[PDB]
RNA sequence: GGACCUGGCGGUGCUUCAUAUCCCUCUAGAGGAGCCUGUUCUGUAAUCGAUAAACCCCGAUCAACCUCACCACCUCUUGCUCAGCCUAUAUACCGCCAUCUUAACCCUGAUGAAGGCUACAAAGUACGUUAGGUCAAGGUGUAGCCCAUGAGGUGGCAAGAAAUGGGCUACAUUUUCUACCCCAGAAAAUUUAGCAGUAAACUGAGAGGCUUAGUUGAACAGGGCCCUGAAGCGCGUCGUCAAGUCGUAAAGUGUACUGGAAAGUGCACUU
C-alpha cells in the first residue's frame, strides 16, 4: 500500500529526476516534456526487450502507482456527493442525468461504448444488467429530438469506427505536350507490375511494351482480360492504351494490365460506372500469392 | 501427509522462465562471440563458466544475485550484486586478490564493479 | 484463405447494374445499396463479360484440364466444337430439302442438349450403421447431375480402348451420339436408372 | 417413543440444441512388370551378414578369388612398438533428442440443526521421471581378453519356397522430337490430399534427403456425430448359509375363499 506522503516524495523524486535528465540531454528543462523523457532514456538505456513493458521507463507517478483511491469525503465526514451512499455515485449520477434530459425533450459509422471502458470513465465497477440500463436510456435519448447539448453528451459514450469503402481514388486527368487527355494508373498481380496510360481519346489501341496486344499475348484467354473491363463499361474501340509490364507470367502480366487499365479507365466513366466496377470485381488487387 | 492431500522468494532472474531471455529478461554475460562472423564462442563460454564458479567459491554467502560479466575489446567486466554482511575491509581485499589472479589467468586486464544491497531484492514468491 | 471474411464475391452480369432504377423493387433496391458498403473480391481470370461466355463449357474445360494446361484443354474444347460444327455442315449439305430443317449446326446446342441427354436423376448414396454400408436410392440435385454427365463424358472419351484416336474426334463423336440418345454414356445413365430400381427395398429413406 | 434437518449416492438415464476436430457423403490421384527390403516356413557345420575397409571410373550395383563376418581343421608366443581388439558400458556420467508428473464481514430462522435469490431487483458484499534412444559429424571415465576377445594359414559358406508390408525405375496420343516459347512440321482395396493460389504439372537457387524463389493452375463444397460447451426433466434413493478366504448390475387397504395360488377371484372402502 502506498501512503500519500510516500507518493508525495516520488512525485518530487520525478520533478528533479526530470530536470537533472534535462541537464544530461542538453535540453531546456522548463520546456522538457514527457515523450523527451521517453526518447532519453531509450538512448541512455538501450534495451531491446520484446516486451514494450520490460524497458527501462520514467513515468509520472502517477501514470505508475494506482491513484483511484479517491477520498469521498472531508475531514468533517460529510460526503462530497449528494449520491455517495448509493456506493455508485457516478453511474446513478449519471442515470440521473440523462434521465432529466429525456424529462426536458419530453416537455418539449459509430458504435457504443463497451462495458470496461464505461467502467474506465466512471472508475467505478458495474454490472451488465445496469449497463444494459445505461444503454437502453442513451438509446431512448437519440431517438427523440436531441439537440446540440444532448448530440455531443450522447458522442461522449459513442466510439468512432471508420468506414470507407465504395471510394474509388480517381486518378488526376492529365495533358500530354499534344494537349490530349490522359490517365496513369498501376496493377499488381503475383510478381507482375503493370502500369497503365488510358487516353480519353483513341481508336481501341492497346500497346504492350511497345507491341500490339495480340502479338504481345498471342493467348485468347488473355485478350479476354484485356478485353473485359472496357467492355464493361461499354466503350470498347473508345480509349487508346499504353502500358508497360514487367515481372511474372503470361495471367499474372495479363491480370496485373487488367487491374491497371481499370484504374486508370475510372476517370473517364461517371462515378455510377466507377461503383459498378468495383463491385464486379474489377479494382480490386488480388492478394492471392504463393504461400511457403 | 496423505496422498490426495497433496492433490519461496524468487528474484527476477529467479521468477522468469527461460522462454522470456530476449522478452524480459537479458543475457548475463555480453560480448561478441556469438554474432555471426565471429569465433570463439566455446572459449568465452569456457571463461564464463569459470569465472561464475571462482567468483561464487570467492564470495561465499555474499552474491545477493547472479554475475553480469561484460566484455570491450580485451577488458573484462565484473559486475556483481553481494550483500552488505561481510566488512569492507575483507571486501577490498577479495576485490584485489579477484581482479590480480583474474587478469594474470586471463593475460587481460579485468576489472570488478561491486553493488552492495542490504538484503536479497525479491521480485514475487514461487 | 488470403481473402477476410468480409471480402464477397462479384458479380460479373453486365445487365444486372443496367436495369433502370424503376425496376427495382424495395428488397432489390436494398440489396443494391447494401453492396455499396461491402468490399468485393478481385474477379478471377476465367469468367468476364464477354457474350459469348458460357460457363457450362467453361466447367466442362476445367473438368478436361491436367497439371493446370489451360491452354491445352482450351484448345481441345475449341478443336471439338469446330469438328462438331463441320460434321454437321456436311450433313446438311449431303441431306434432302426436307431433312435440311432438322439439322441442328449450332454446336452449343448440340453440346448443351448432349449432355442434358445424359443427366441421371437418381443415383445411390451409402450410409453407415452395423458395420455394412446401405446403399440407399437418392434423387441427385442438379449440381450432382449435371457434373456427372460431365465426368462420364469424359471418362469415356479417356477409355484407353480408343488407340491414336485425338481428344477432339472422340468427343465430337460422343456429343453427336449423346444428342440422339445414343452411345455409351446414355447406356452408363440407363444402367444407374436401372440399379436403383433393382433396390426400391430402402426407397424412402429422406435423411441421406 | 415423537418431530425435524443435513445429506450422500465417486450413481443411474434421457431431452434439446452451439456440436467445431472426427464423421459420412462429395472431389482428384495412387494395384500390372522388373529389382531391393520386412515377416513366416523349410534347409545347412555355416551369415542370400557388412565396406570412415572392395569394385567401379555414366548412374547405380550383384556376387567380388579384395577384405572383414560365419562354419570345419591347423599354426604362431613373448610377440609390434611395456604390444594388439572398436569388445562392452551413455543398464557409466556430460551432451543431444524424446516419455510422463508438477478466509473475513453482514443479515434471516424467537440467536436449533440450518439458510441468504428476483434488474420495473425482495440481504448479501468481499523441476523431478525413464533397466528410454543416440558412440556417424561430441567429449570425461570405467571395465574386459592378453598361448588370445591378438596375428596368420587351408578349405567351405554365395540358401529355397510362398503370402502379405514397404521402397526405386518406365508406364504416350491432353503423348514424343525439332523451330519457337503457344496459328508449324514430322513420329507413333485401403490410402494420400481437400478447407485455393491448395491439389496436380513445370523451372531456378542453395548447404553441401534437406532449406529457400518462381510459372501454369483445378474438382467438390451437402446431411450427423464423438466429445467439452448451453441448459432441462426424470430416476434412483440387492441378497444368503453359517461375517467373509460369500454371490452378484389405474393403483392401494381390509376381509372371505382359493385344488391349475411366484398370488387369483368375490364383497366393501380410500385417492
Ligand atoms: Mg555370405
Ligand atoms: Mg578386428
Ligand atoms: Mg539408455
Ligand atoms: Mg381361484
Ligand atoms: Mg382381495
Amino acid at each position: 500500500t502506498y501512503t500519500e506522503d510516500f507518493i508525495k516524495k516520488q512525485i518530487e523524486e520525478f520533478n528533479i529526476g526530470k530536470r537533472h535528465l534535462a541537464n544530461m540531454m542538453g535540453e531546456d528543462p522548463e520546456t522538457f516534456t514527457q515523450e523527451d523523457i521517453d526518447r532519453a532514456i531509450a538512448y541512455l538505456f538501450p534495451s531491446g526487450l520484446f516486451e514494450k513493458r520490460a524497458r527501462p521507463v520514467m513515468k509520472h507517478p502517477e501514470q505508475i502507482f494506482p491513484r483511484q483511491r479517491a477520498i469521498q469525503w472531508g475531514e468533517d465526514g460529510r460526503p462530497f456527493h449528494y449520491l455517495f451512499y448509493t456506493g455508485k455515485q457516478s453511474y446513478y449520477s449519471l442515470m440521473h442525468d440523462v434521465y432529466g434530459m429525456l424529462l426536458n425533450l419530453e416537455k418539449h459509422g459509430s458504435r457504443w461504448l463497451i462495458k470496461e471502458e464505461l467502467e474506465e470513465m466512471l472508475v467505478e465497477k458495474l454490472s451488465d444488467l445496469d449497463y444494459m440500463q445505461f444503454i437502453r436510456l442513451l438509446e431512448k435519448l437519440l431517438t427523440s429530438q436531441c439537440g446540440a447539448a444532448e448530440e455531443e453528451f450522447v458522442q461522449r459514450f459513442r466510439r468512432s469506427v471508420t468506414l470507407e469503402s465504395k471510394k474509388q481514388l480517381i486518378e488526376p486527368v492529365q495533358y500530354d505536350e499534344q494537349g490530349m487527355a490522359f490517365s496513369k494508373s498501376e496493377g499488381k498481380r503475383k510478381t507482375a507490375k503493370a502500369e497503365a496510360i488510358v487516353y480519353k481519346h483513341g481508336s481501341g489501341r492497346i500497346k504492350v511494351n511497345g507491341i500490339d496486344y495480340q502479338l504481345y499475348f498471342p493467348i485468347t484467354q488473355d485478350r479476354e482480360q484485356l478485353m473485359f473491363p472496357f467492355h464493361f463499361v461499354d466503350r470498347l474501340g473508345k480509349h487508346d492504351v499504353t502500358c508497360t509490364v514487367s515481372g511474372g507470367g503470361r495471367s499474372a502480366q495479363a491480370g496485373a494490365i487488367r487491374l491497371a487499365m481499370a484504374k486508370a479507365l475510372c476517370s473517364f466513366v461517371t462515378e455510377d460506372e466507377v461503383e459498378w466496377m468495383r463491385q464486379a470485381g474489377l479494382l480490386t488487387t488480388d492478394p492471392r500469392v504463393r504461400e511457403r | 501427509r496423505e496422498l490426495p492431500c497433496a492433490w519461496k522468494p524468487v528474484t527476477y532472474e529467479e521468477a522468469h522462465a527461460p522462454h522470456y531471455i530476449a522478452h524480459r529478461k537479458g543475457w548475463l554475460s555480453l560480448h561478441t562471440g556469438n554474432l555471426d562472423g565471429e569465433d570463439h564462442a566455446a572459449e568465452r563460454t569456457v571463461e564464463d563458466v569459470f569465472l561464475r564458479k571462482f567468483m561464487w567459491g570467492t564470495f561465499p554467502g555474499c552474491l545477493a544475485d547472479q554475475l553480469v560479466l561484460k566484455r570491450r575489446g580485451n577488458q573484462l567486466e565484473i559486475c556483481a550484486v553481494v550483500l552488505r554482511q561481510l566488512s569492507p575491509h575483507k571486501y577490498y581485499f577479495l576485490v584485489g586478490y579477484s581482479e590480480t589472479l583474474l587478469s594474470y589467468f586471463y593475460k587481460c586486464p579485468v576489472r570488478l564493479h561491486l553493488q552492495t544491497v542490504p538484503s536479497k531484492v525479491v521480485y514475487k514468491y514461487l | 484463405s488470403r481473402y477476410s471474411p468480409e471480402f464477397k464475391d462479384p458479380l460479373i452480369d453486365k445487365e444486372y447494374y443496367r436495369k433502370p432504377v424503376e425496376e427495382l423493387t424495395e428488397e432489390e433496391k436494398y440489396v443494391r445499396e447494401l453492396k455499396k458498403t461491402q468490399l468485393i473480391k478481385a474477379a478471377p481470370a476465367g469468367k468476364t463479360s464477354s457474350v459469348f461466355e458460357d460457363p457450362v463449357i467453361s466447367k466442362f474445360t476445367n473438368m478436361m484440364m491436367i497439371g493446370g494446361n489451360k491452354v491445352l484443354a482450351r484448345s481441345l474444347m475449341i478443336q471439338t466444337l469446330e469438328a462438331v460444327k463441320r460434321k454437321q455442315f456436311e450433313k446438311y449439305h449431303a441431306a434432302s430439302a426436307e431433312e435440311q430443317a432438322t439439322i441442328e449446326r449450332n454446336p452449343y446446342t448440340i453440346f448443351h442438349q448432349a449432355l442434358k441427354n445424359c443427366e441421371p436423376m437418381i443415383g445411390l448414396v451409402p450410409i453407415l450403421k452395423g458395420g455394412r454400408f446401405y446403399q440407399v436410392p437418392v434423387p441427385l440435385p442438379d449440381r450432382r447431375r449435371r457434373f456427372l454427365a460431365m465426368k462420364w463424358m469424359i471418362t469415356e472419351c479417356r477409355d484407353k480402348k480408343h488407340q491414336r484416336t485425338l481428344m477432339p474426334e472422340k468427343l465430337s463423336h460422343k456429343l453427336l451420339e449423346a444428342f440422339h440418345n445414343q452411345g455409351p454414356v446414355i447406356k452408363r445413365k440407363h444402367d444407374l436408372h436401372k440399379m436403383a430400381e433393382a433396390n426400391r427395398a430402402l426407397a424412402h429413406y429422406r435423411w441421406w
